[PDB]
């Protein structure tokens, strides 16, 4: 309650305000470029998934477990971006374990690994790093997909969770299914296509995985 | 009677455009697409793709790898990792790369690395034709 | 099945190799697309 | 000129929450690197 | 009192120097993370940091008026934009000696008349370009 | 005073507690496992040892023993919430069943190899038996 304490406390906040004010413009400048490149990638991402849309494919009741993928960055100060994804990641596993499967979780982004480490340390299969400092590219999705197949773990089902840009002031959390299993792909509705083979379908699922990963990051 | 979309991870060439036919150098031989072709799903190989417009002109592009999909209707989605035009290429550097890749075959020791070298020489020999 | 298959090579690996080979042949003026590709920005940290 | 003008390092002079929060982060970050540096010193000296 | 106590020659250069140094102060906070900015802001930062280095001076060594005018003239025209900031002082030191040793009659006119005429401007334009080309770091 | 007037036995176990608390304070306040987690795991234990009741001072050797138990790491496994009960029960047991050991430390004024050998066995046995 002396004069010196008041002076020091005023002089600290005077600097904090200017630091935040200068940090706002950089995020606006980055958001402009981030918005610019979304449109060319949206059509590619939608075009990748047309086949699964036209011919409905439903997974059966098997026990090969899932492969849940969550996407985030390594930086904070972004409101509740990471918490929303980490909320649904732990919600799905309860339903999955109700049936009983050897589910594993793979997360790209350090914050996702940090938040859920305490209660789901064993289910972690592999994690990535160095995300968000520079804009993502297709090569990163290629590297992730390449490193994902070499794992000895095999799955019949899987899903990927991400935040979808809706407006400059709002966003929506959603997930998309993966039917990359060859056996479930070979169903009645696929009989219309009449130049297929096992090798061709294996390569086709291989490519669809990288396409979905790139679309989610962008 | 067609909706053609030749997209890339970077830019877009066509979006729902209507053309008479498209010729694709896919795997397991060449291909020809017109009217209500039978459904198919095939990956590509390094080669040249030509698209015949309704007016009659033919546009050409070079594709490295990707996927092809012709659905029940006359909707075709051709998504390629690479999409380039010859006007920004050098034939001389192509011949030099091929010349080095030739000796790279004997330089190789193990069959997997030589398989990678064979993919290299396959790509180099494919592109130098045109 | 081709020579690349049954040789320890995947379709993604083959696509990477062919894309790199195509990008090499470009003219030096247009070689700024290597900046756009820049596929190496993600590190890998294993469980142990 | 009449008002209160701040300077450099005023955040760590008041000794509030932000000063100690600032100090602990530097302490941790530079506590992490010394292990790698010592391990590389031992490996270098053992090698030669 | 202001500009009523300046010679005609100093007034022309100091008028532009004043505005160029006034613009730099309101964007100096952005200097820490300036990479993610447009070109217009980075140009103000670049010119301001060049102009700051010229105002440094030694001790017990006052200068003359025409030498100050000659030094500032190169600064305000953009002839020092490409140089790295670490080498501004050495360039000033060398340029003053070169102009003093040979080009004395030019300084005589600036000292006498007190204003920069057209032909003197034309001569200075060639002098600075020649020396800058010959500096070779 | 620079600890010019202090018993020899107390210096051995207090000079090492100074460093533990000094290093604990500089990091463990943020309003990895190799260094940081261990550091505050030891520091939270060390803080709880210093609390004390009212109208009940202690003799020097009992303080030496209770600090000797903490500093060596014999209590890095128990949850911090239960440390005080361990202190009380261990002090009562040591006072009753080992009256000859305290006299050695009081008379000698310093610890010895035989005393150090005895204390580890006593501490480990009582820790094993004391789980309630």
């Amino acid at each position: 309650a002396t004069l010196k304490d008041i002076t020091r406390r005023l002089k600290s906040i005077k600097n904090i305000q200017k630091i935040t004010k200068s940090m706002k413009m950089v995020a606006a400048a980055k958001y402009a470029r981030a918005e610019r490149d979304l449109k060319p990638a949206r059509v590619y991402g939608i075009g990748s998934l047309a086949l699964y849309e036209k011919a409905d494919i439903k997974v059966p009741e098997d026990k090969k477990k899932h492969l849940i993928i969550g996407v985030s960055s390594d930086r904070g100060l972004c409101g509740a971006i990471h918490s929303s994804v980490a909320k649904q990641i732990k919600s799905e596993v309860a339903n999955l374990t109700a049936a009983g499967k050897e589910v594993k979780i793979v997360g790209v982004g350090d914050k996702i690994r940090g938040i859920l480490h305490r209660t789901h340390s064993d289910q972690f299969l592999v994690t990535f790093k160095e995300v968000g400092r520079k804009p993502p590219t297709f090569g990163d999705a290629s590297v992730i997909a390449l490193e994902l197949l070499n794992s000895g773990y095999e799955f019949d089902e899987g899903s990927i969770i991400f935040n979808r840009f809706r407006s400059v002031i709002s966003y929506k959390t959603e997930e998309k299914p993966i039917f990359s299993l060859d056996t479930v792909a070979s169903a009645e509705s696929m009989s219309i296509y009449d130049d297929i083979d096992a090798d061709v379908l294996r390569n086709y699922q291989e490519y669809s995985l990288a396409n979905i990963i790139y679309y989610s990051l962008k | 009677q067609m909706s053609f979309t030749f997209a890339s991870p970077t830019q877009v060439f066509f979006n729902g455009a209507n053309v008479r036919q498209v010729d694709v150098p896919t795997q397991t031989g060449a291909f020809g697409i017109l009217a209500s072709h039978v459904p198919t799903l095939q990956v590509l190989r390094p080669g040249l793709v030509v698209v015949h417009a309704e007016d009659g002109t033919t546009s050409k592009y070079f594709v490295s790898s990707g996927s092809v999909t012709v659905n029940a209707d006359s909707s075709v989605q051709l998504l390629a990792e690479e999409a380039v035009t010859l006007d920004m290429l050098d034939p001389g550097v192509a011949k030099a790369n091929l010349e080095k890749a030739q000796s790279e075959l004997l330089g190789a020791a193990d069959e997997a690395s030589r398989a990678e070298i064979q993919i290299r020489i396959e790509a180099n020999e494919a592109l130098v034709k045109a | 099945v081709a020579y690349w298959r049954q040789a320890g090579l995947s379709y993604i690996r083959y696509s990477q190799i062919c894309a790199k080979a195509v990008r090499d042949a470009l003219k030096a003026e247009f070689k700024a697309n290597a900046e756009k590709t820049s596929g190496s920005n993600v590190k890998i940290v294993k469980v142990k | 000129p009449e008002g209160v003008r701040s300077g450099a390092g005023a955040v760590r002079d008041a000794g509030g929450a932000f000063g100690k929060k600032e100090q602990a982060d530097e302490e941790r970050y530079f506590r992490a690197r010394a292990r790698e540096q010592l391990a590389a010193l031992k490996k270098h000296h053992e090698n030669e | 009192v202001g500009s009523a106590a300046q010679t005609r020659a100093m007034k022309q250069v100091a008028g532009t120097m004043k505005l160029e140094l006034a613009q730099y102060r309101e964007v100096a906070a952005f200097a820490q993370f300036g990479s993610d900015l447009d070109a217009a802001t980075q140009q103000l930062l670049s010119r301001g940091v060049r102009l700051t280095e010229l105002l440094k001076q030694g001790q017990y060594a006052p200068m003359a008026i025409e030498e100050q005018v000659a030094v500032i003239y190169a600064g305000v025209r953009g002839y020092l934009d490409k140089l790295e900031p670490s080498k501004i002082t050495k360039f000033e030191n060398a340029f003053l000696s070169h102009v003093i040793s040979q080009h004395q009659a030019l300084l005589g006119k600036i000292r006498a008349d007190g204003k920069i005429s057209e032909e003197t401007d034309a001569k200075l334009k060639e002098i600075v370009t020649n020396f800058l080309a010959g500096f070779e770091a």
